[PDB]
RNA sequence: CGACUCUUAGCGGUGGAUCACUCGGCUCGUGCGUCGAUGAAGAACGCAGCUAGCUGCGAGAAUUAAUGUGAAUUGCAGGUUGAUCAUCGACACUUCGAACGCACUUGCGGCCCCGGGUUCCUCCCGGGGCUACGCCUGUCUGAGCGUCGCU
RNA sequence: GAAAAUCCGGGGGAGAGGGUGUAAAUCUCGCGCCGGGCCGUACCCAUAUCCGCAGCAGGUCUCCAAGGUGAACAGCCUCUGG
RNA sequence: CCGCCGCAGGUGCAGAUCUUGGUGGUAGUAGCAAAUAUUCAAACGAGAACUUUGAAGGCCGAAGUGGAGAAGGGUUCCAUGUGAACAGCAGUUGAACAUGGGUCAGUCGGUCCUGAGAGAUGGGCGAGCGCCGUUCCGAAGGGACGGGCGAUGGCCUCCGUUG
RNA sequence: AAAUACCGGCACGAGACCGAUAGUCAACAAGUACCGUAAGGGAAAGUUGAAAAGAACUUUGAAGAGAGAGUUCAAGAGGGCG
RNA sequence: CGCGACCUCAGAUCAGACGUGGCGACCCGCUGAAUUUAAGCAUAUUAGUCAGCGGAGGAAAAGAAACUAACCAGGAUUCCCUCAGUAACGGCGAGUGAACAGGGAAGAGCCCAGCGCCGAAUCCCCGCCCCGCGGCGGGGCGCGGGAAAUGUGGCGUACGGAAG
């Protein structure tokens, strides 16, 4: 069949494609230091506003204070049963539950791509020390445990969006105040750091 | 030719026992995809190489 | 008459099956394989040619013995012991 | 070879032949026409091998 | 007869090779079975003949060779069958004795400079 | 009225688009990093109860032993003291191939040793083992108006 | 206006044979005994089994060759066979 | 499977005598016209211009449309069944298809020999795979008649196989 | 030695990749069929249904093909069939 | 003339080993183009690149200065960042083009010959016994053999070394 058919050409049958794709293309985009810190300085601010984390989307409704921080007794857990029953009594649930109805199918390719199930980001769980909350909390559908020394902008602000729903531990949240600073004092935990 | 060699003779031999159909009872399986046998060879139409 | 006519003459076999390649390219007269190379002790593969060579390469045959060198190697080409039995 | 059949028929079924005649098939599988010696009925002894 | 390995390795040398010449006479029957037109039931046991002739030729020329290379433990030149097969590159290596062969001069640095356990303070 | 012709729609064909699937690719990453005279890679030809191919295997031939596993295999028959699967360490592995007795015809031997033809008895028959090149260490045998030596 | 395998005759006469016998060594004479493996062997061989993509007016190496007319293996007509 | 907010691109076709596949009009058209020829009954069969048999008429006309082979083909051979496809009409026919069958050697060939030639070794050359060269810059013979010294088989007789 | 290279090999893990004219030439009996003297050139080809439940039976026909009947949620899925 | 030594080249189906071929992404050694670029073209460029040939390995090659330097000096090799599209090369046209220093990954050093000293103190192999290993090694025991004074082994190598 292929004798006298035609080979090389972009509109070929067969053939090749126009310009082939490299795996020298630049993927990576470098971002600067500064202008990361004064994205996770914006994201962590964003999450303390009530009304940006309804915006986001999170059910906080009836959550008691918008920077809902915990105790240091959540990082003692290591069951889900505990993680569950905070939750309830935070009147976090609800997001939780919102989560478990964002659980569907999703549309495309991505199905036979490894990406078959899609559902919505619930609340963070920022913590200082792991003792077992990331244990105690990984199982629940939506929660994405962090380190306060490490806070992700793809975790705090995801699709870039401003306002996920942060969940602090008592240690977690007065550390903040050394790893980004304030406007009289310089981070402690960063070399050279003033609060844009 | 009616002159044969033992080498040539046997390669003939053996193209003459490829060149019969499938057994019927091989299309009754569970992961059959055989409908007839593609690589029957006619003695008018292809000719054998050599 | 140089085609169709020309055509008819033709009945006497340059090449035949050459007895390490199997091909039917053993030249009588200079009684070398135009595919390997017979009476020549190396293989013949050229560079210029990437398709020839994975037609005819470790890929190709069964590997009789190298298919059992792969299976034998993952235990550490142990020898005279057998298990402990029933 | 011809003589490794008549040493092999003359052991396996008790008899002895005359000559053997061989001949390879176009099937690649070889044909050997055994001609047993006048002293033995080869109906007979078709009927002790086991064919009807 | 089911024939297992089992059974056969305790038997004798001139007791399985009767039992061969047995099972190639059985064989004999069924080939001859299958040409005469008939009999299914004889059909599926030429197979049962076929693996029970590769049983027995086993123990066999397992009982050969365990015998071999028992013959040839003590000896220094055995047969290129019985001599350990692993890579050609594996058997063209230095022995696990020479090795361990350091000369006079290296074994004298091994001696009088020996590598210490040592920790330094802050 | 026509037939015919055109346009539109319904249905029916021709055809295999679209969409939805995907035991396949492609790309990046990781650990390893192993062929062969103990016959490799590759090739040839065989091998199944019923089998062409594919796969699997080698005259023990869609496999043997051992091990683990624990009741199938299955198109159809047929026949737990381990069915079958994986594992694979024991054994086996036809012809060509670096390819090796000499040739590439499957054509010719040479030598030693076994068994028939016997009544080691030389032909004959079958079987078995050797019988390639280059080279290292030693060994044996002789070479030379080589350099000497003693008689 | 082929070579070689293979085969034979001769020329020499080194040797060999037995001492009148149951003679010997020896015989290219007549008979007797045994053995001859391996591979190929079907069929077509051309206006349909080959090669020209095909049952293609092409191409493709030979052997046998009746009766009449006639110089004739020309053409024309016939027998066998097709 | 999709809306909105960002993100990313192999992101929009009428064309390139574009690429691949599909289908039209032409068109039931061109065509099925090289080498003289068919005809009658009958048979089988659903079915006959084509098969088979018989009778007739013709052709090839021994440099054949005849009987055998070599190259090449490789089962086309033969029988029986089949009538889907294929055999450019048809088919009860076939080199199609499907089931089985078929090639028997001391004497016929191959094997053996050498021809023109091809081609190892030694040697020479060459970065090298290799190439040249074939009697050439070679210690190129592993054979036989005779004789002691010995081993052996048969009444070791004296001989066979030997050292 | 180590840091180092690795589009071949043996195992693996993954993807803002391709979705059967794409992605490897090859998702299938693919370096297969086929072509060439040879070197080499080199394809096309995925989808019945949940389960074959793959259409018994009766009927016209020489059969291929239908007509009723039947299976299934469905033949408007009838063995190149979403 | 013979006989024994040695040297030198021979023959062996001599006892025992070894090489060949493949794979070829990566690595080493060679050999080595022209498309193309210069809007022509020949030097250049493409390019020591493709093809060709050989040799490997789990990595290879490189590697412990006949070095960098010109400092108040560093200290094998390899790799990364930078130096640097720089010094320099070039129909000084098109184009080509390192190095050191510095910051890291890793980090490791060494052995001979020679010169000399000790009675060759050294080595390979065959026989028997004895442990013993599917990496053929260990201990004996032998007017057993051989290699070797045309040089084996120990000390020792430029950082010095040896002897008293």
């Amino acid at each position: 069949h292929r004798s006298g058919q035609g080979a090389f050409g972009n509109m070929c049958r067969g053939g090749r494609m126009f310009a082939p794709t490299k795996t020298w293309r630049r993927w990576h985009r470098r971002v600067n230091t500064t202008q990361k810190r004064y994205a996770i300085c914006s994201a962590l601010a964003a999450s303390a506003l009530p009304a940006l984390v309804m915006s986001k989307g999170h059910r906080i409704e009836e959550v008691p204070e918008l920077p809902l921080v915990v105790e240091d007794k959540v990082e003692g857990y290591k069951k889900t049963k505990e993680a569950v029953l905070l939750l309830k009594k935070l009147k976090a649930w609800n997001d939780i539950k919102k989560v478990y109805a964002s659980q569907r199918m999703r549309a495309g390719k991505g199905k036979m791509r490894n990406r078959r199930r899609i559902q919505r980001r619930g609340p963070c769980v920022i913590y200082n020390e792991d003792n077992g909350i990331v244990k105690a909390f990984r199982n629940i559908p939506g929660i994405t445990l962090l380190n306060v020394t490490k806070l992700n902008i793809l975790k705090l602000a995801p699709g870039g969006h401003v306002g996920r729903f942060c969940i602090w531990t008592e240690s977690a949240f007065r550390k903040l105040d050394d790893l980004y600073g304030t406007w009289r004092k310089a981070a402690s935990l960063k070399s050279n750091y003033n609060l844009p | 030719s009616s002159h044969k060699t033992f080498r040539i003779k046997r390669f003939l031999a053996k193209k003459q026992k490829q060149n019969r159909p499938i057994p019927q009872w091989i299309w009754m399986k569970t992961g059959n995809k055989i409908r007839y046998n593609s690589k029957r060879r006619h003695w008018r139409r292809t000719k054998l190489g050599l | 008459t140089k085609g169709t006519s020309s055509f008819g003459k033709r009945r006497n076999k340059t090449h035949t099956l050459c007895r390490r390649c199997g091909s039917k390219a053993y030249h009588l007269q200079k009684s070398t394989c135009g595919k390997c190379g017979y009476p020549a002790k190396r293989k013949r593969k050229y560079n210029w040619s990437a398709k020839a060579k994975r037609r005819n390469t470790t890929g190709t045959g069964r590997m009789r013995h190298l298919k059992i060198v792969y299976r034998r190697f993952r235990h550490g080409f142990r020898e005279g012991t057998t298990p402990k039995p029933k | 070879n011809k003589h490794q059949i008549k040493q092999a028929v003359k052991k396996l079924y008790d008899i002895d032949v005359a000559k053997v005649n061989t001949l390879i098939r176009p099937d690649g599988e070889k044909k050997a026409y055994v001609r047993l010696a006048p002293d033995y009925d080869a109906l007979d002894v078709a009927n002790k091998i086991g064919i009807i | 007869a089911k024939i297992k390995a089992r059974d056969l390795r305790g038997k004798k040398k001139e007791e399985l090779l009767k039992q061969l010449d047995d099972l190639k006479v059985e064989l004999s029957q069924l080939r001859v079975a299958k040409v005469t037109g008939g009999a299914a039931s004889k059909l599926s046991k030429i197979r049962v003949v076929r693996k029970s002739i590769a049983r027995v030729l086993t123990v066999i020329n397992q009982t050969q060779k365990e015998n071999l290379r028992k013959f040839y433990k003590g000896k220094k030149y055995k047969p290129l069958d019985l001599r350990p097969k692993k890579t050609r590159a594996m058997r063209r290596r230095l022995n696990k004795h020479e090795e361990s062969l350091k000369t006079k001069k290296q074994q004298r640095k091994e001696r009088l400079y020996p590598l210490r356990k040592y920790a330094v303070k802050a």
